[PDB]
């Protein structure tokens, strides 16, 4: 596409400044022109990629809650109608959300997954792969919700046995893999009791494998254990 | 909302 | 363009949808189509588009800034030649806010100031074409920035003028143009004591029409003062 | 920087 003719090495340098630009819709464009390069991602290349795209359909998501409450009161027992036009910018946002997610899953499918052959990419992409099935499924309400829940799940459930068999309790994808996955289900599956016993196992198994770590790998895990712990009080 | 990464 | 067929009064409604939902390029693209149906904007219609594009283009300096400096950190001595890569992206945002600032000095001279008679859209159009050329000049290096300085300069006294002789010194309108002039002289101007002057001097002045005032008037009026307070002690 | 609006 329109960085077809930019150096991967220069996407990734600009996708870098991009990021520290808080400039992410540039970024996720940037990254997505690297991926197109065909190669595969480092590790790093990876969470270049995942930040600019949570970023932006981050920012949609926000958008997309705050105008579909809008249109819920404006659909009260005794609200006036206001006319579509409500509706119809809450549709603008959702259709522009669901197009960067069709975006990120097309570029999984074309062909990062395929190629991921390593625990940690393999697990890496088929949580993106949950993840961007799961904001598919945040304003999904027609004939294929169930459908795009179910892609969600089996992306997670996938990613969920490669992460138990090939990595360690505390490795940070394992257990942001197991966040979002009990989130799916306490938020889009209607299963909050499941999503309760993921996070207290993950936590507890987590917190028994702290043991091996270098100081350094007790950071961003102990962060997103405290993330577990957070939802745990959420919900219990 | 509950807190995802 | 692409609202013209969208009826004025919905884009007006999906403007406040927009800025409710923190979407600051729909919210001015929806302003845009609003002016471009040919009508003046109210006051409240007149904030919308200034707040829609203060928001667009506010972000995009704050990404010229980061990446200007880091590339002039690029330019030190003893600095590794990263490339073109920093120069290229810090350009790409270069160009981009000029484009909505030429888009905004559009709308201002096709033909909102033209059509604007009363003080209060007189001026507040004036100050934003002073705003939008300031931007502009922002980032400016060659043949044409000073004839971009003094068409901020010109648009401002315009401004100015007008405000002195038809709005009263705690009028906000009055009181953001001077605030936004004094910044003029002081980062753009190279004239920190003009700076210094215009700020002491409208606060002075509107200190003593607060009387005036109910209290609700007593409210935006005394936030600018406050602003302009702030400044004079950054810069004494 | 110092304050507009
Ligand atoms: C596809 O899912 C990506 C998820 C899995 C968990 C984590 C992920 C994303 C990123 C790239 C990382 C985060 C850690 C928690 C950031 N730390 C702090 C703030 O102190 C947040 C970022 O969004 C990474 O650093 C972290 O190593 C891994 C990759
Ligand atoms: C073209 O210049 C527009 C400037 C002139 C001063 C002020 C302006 C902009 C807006 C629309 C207004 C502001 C006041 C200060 C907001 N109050 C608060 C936060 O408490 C900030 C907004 O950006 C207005 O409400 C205010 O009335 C006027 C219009
Ligand atoms: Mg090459
Ligand atoms: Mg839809
Ligand atoms: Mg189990
Ligand atoms: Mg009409
Ligand atoms: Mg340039
Ligand atoms: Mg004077």
């Amino acid at each position: 596409g329109a960085m077809g003719s930019m150096e991967r090495a220069s996407l990734i340098q600009k996708a870098k400044l991009a990021e520290q630009a808080e400039r992410y819709e540039d970024m996720a464009a940037f990254m997505k022109g690297a991926v197109e390069k065909g190669e595969e991602l480092s590790c790093e290349e990876r969470n270049l990629l995942s930040v600019a795209y949570k970023n932006v359909v981050g920012g949609q998501r926000a958008a997309w809650r705050v105008l579909s409450s809008i249109e819920q009161k404006s659909n009260e027992e005794g609200s006036e109608e206001k006319g579509p036009e409500v509706r119809e910018y809450r549709e603008k946002v959702e259709t522009e959300l669901q197009g960067v997610c069709d975006t990120v899953l097309g570029l999984l499918d074309s062909h990062l997954i395929k190629e991921a052959g390593d625990a940690e990419s393999r697990v890496f992409y088929l949580k993106m792969k949950g993840d961007y099935y799961r904001y598919l499924a945040e304003v999904a309400t027609g004939d294929d919700k169930k459908r795009i829940i179910d892609s969600a799940r089996s992306a997670y459930q996938e990613a969920m046995d490669i992460s138990k068999k090939e990595m360690p309790p505390t490795n940070p994808i394992r257990l942001g893999l197991a966040l979002n996955f009990s989130v799916f289900h306490y938020e889009i599956a209607n299963s909050p009791e499941e999503a309760i016993s993921l996070a207290k196992t993950t936590f507890d198994e987590a917190m028994a494998d702290l043991h091996t770590l270098s100081e350094d790998s007790y950071k961003d895990s102990t962060l997103i254990m405290q993330l577990l712990r957070d939802n745990l009080t959420l919900w219990t | 909302f509950p807190a995802t990464v």
